[PDB]
């Protein structure tokens, strides 16, 4: 049954056009049932911006009536949203989805996964990804606790894993902070001292906007 | 349009405790009304329809009631997997509205911060910045202070923190504090530390470093 998944850039500049296409499959989009988007901004508010019936009619919500366009193509089994004249205002985490058209027989609301689109004026730009290891004078304890400093990139977002996903549990990434147009985070990670430097321990870092992976290894201070 | 309100805003829950959330509309709904989870980090999902009308693949512990402009969702047994915002949403009438949502926090017992201080790398060094980067990790509750001294010196501007939300597993807050100072700052100053008080303990956790050693 149904899966759908949306994509577009993640950058757009204010004043443009934002655009995104929901891919739809194992359900047609002419069959039944309403093709929604939503979004979500910073902060948490939620947002319905409308939708496209399985019979072509679109609903739009008031608030955007002038600047949102959704179509179709019924061939690939996508549908699209067009946003225009954005302000830094629609930076927000953009959904696609299905709802039932009609109320009986009744239908279950079906969100995709998301895909956040920033809207700004300021240049994609990579991290640079720095270690953080102890200082050679710190103490070995039962556990060591390492991490990666992951700054000055833009926009949103970034991944970090350790030694390729391995290591998952004793690991936590802090949300990033923005400054002058660049945003800086880091992550941690907590193994046996036992372990490390013995053990090899790597952060993986992933920056989509600029299509960017970096690995660092974690070395001993002297 | 149709507001949708929710309460409360925020909430905490031990666990196994039973849970309820409560949303309002501003007029009948005729129980065209869905009820979404987000757990930290994640995607939007849908829980509840029609009111009253579980998922598949919702496990039986949630549960939707009301009707009219009343409306609510049950937890029974809270987990720690339940952790998130919960958002109401109608679509009874366009524009379909949501919720402004209610976060779903779990208490526990208090936990100190575990502390570490991280020096600036070479690399960042060869560049001209200088950051020393403080953790303060796997504390409950959420509320904590971390204070920096420069060669004794309490500093406050330069200084970027950041929480994370409540791990999944153990329910422990962490977070991060970030000084940042140029090659040249950093270079004319011997001792850095990093300070946390939390309602654990009446003395703080210091950590600290000296660049001459």
């Amino acid at each position: 049954e149904v899966q759908l998944q949306e994509s577009g850039p993640g950058l757009v500049k204010p004043s443009q056009s934002l655009s995104l296409t929901c891919t739809v499959t194992g359900y047609s989009i002419t069959s039944d049932y309403a093709w929604n988007w939503i979004r979500q901004f910073p902060g948490n508010k939620l947002e319905w911006m409308g939708y496209i019936s399985y019979s072509g009619t679109t609903s739009y919500n008031p608030s955007l009536k002038s600047r949102i366009s959704i179509t179709r193509d019924t061939s690939k089994n996508q549908f699209f949203l067009q946003l225009n004249s954005v302000t830094t205002e629609d930076t927000a985490t953009y959904y696609c989805g299905r709802t039932g058209v009609y109320r009986y027989p009744e239908r279950a609301p079906y969100w995709g996964q998301g895909t956040l689109v920033t809207v700004s004026a300021a240049k994609t730009t990579p991290p640079s990804v720095y270690p953080l290891a102890p200082g050679s004078a710190a103490q070995t304890n039962s556990m060591v606790t390492l991490g990666c400093l992951v700054k000055g990139y833009f926009p949103e977002p970034v991944t970090v894993t350790w030694n390729s996903g391995s290591l998952s549990s004793g690991v936590h990434t802090f949300p990033a902070v923005l400054q002058s147009d660049l945003y800086t985070l880091s992550s941690s990670v907590t193994v046996p001292s036992s372990t490390w430097p013995s053990e090899t321990v790597t952060c993986n870092v992933a920056h989509p906007a600029s299509s960017t992976k970096v690995d660092k290894k974690i070395v001993p201070r002297d | 349009q149709i507001v949708m309100t929710q309460s409360p805003f925020s909430m905490y829950a031990t666990l196994g405790e039973r849970v309820t959330i409560t949303c309002k509309a501003s007029q009948d709904i005729y129980s065209y009304l869905s009820w979404l989870q987000q757990k930290p980090g994640k995607s939007l999902k849908t829980l509840i329809y029609r009111a009253n009308r579980l998922i598949t693949g919702v496990p039986s512990r949630f549960s939707g009631s009301g009707s009219g402009q009343d409306y609510s969702l049950t937890i029974s047994s809270l987990e720690y997997e339940d952790m998130g915002i919960y958002y109401c949403l109608q679509y009874d009438e366009f524009p379909y509205t949501f919720g402004g949502g209610t976060k779903l926090e779990m208490k526990r017992a208090d936990a100190a911060p575990t502390v570490s201080i991280f020096p600036p790398s070479s690399e960042q060094l060869t560049s001209g910045g200088a950051s020393v980067v403080c953790f303060l990790n796997n504390f409950y509750p959420k509320d904590i202070n971390v204070k920096w001294k420069i060669d004794g010196s309490e500093r406050q501007n330069g200084v970027l923190n950041s929480w994370t939300d409540q791990d999944s597993k153990d329910s422990t807050y962490s977070m991060s504090s970030t000084l940042t100072l140029t090659k040249d700052e950093y270079e004319r100053h011997n001792s850095y530390t990093c300070e946390a008080t939390h309602k654990t303990s009446t003395s703080p956790i210091v950590k600290s470093f000296n660049r001459n050693e």
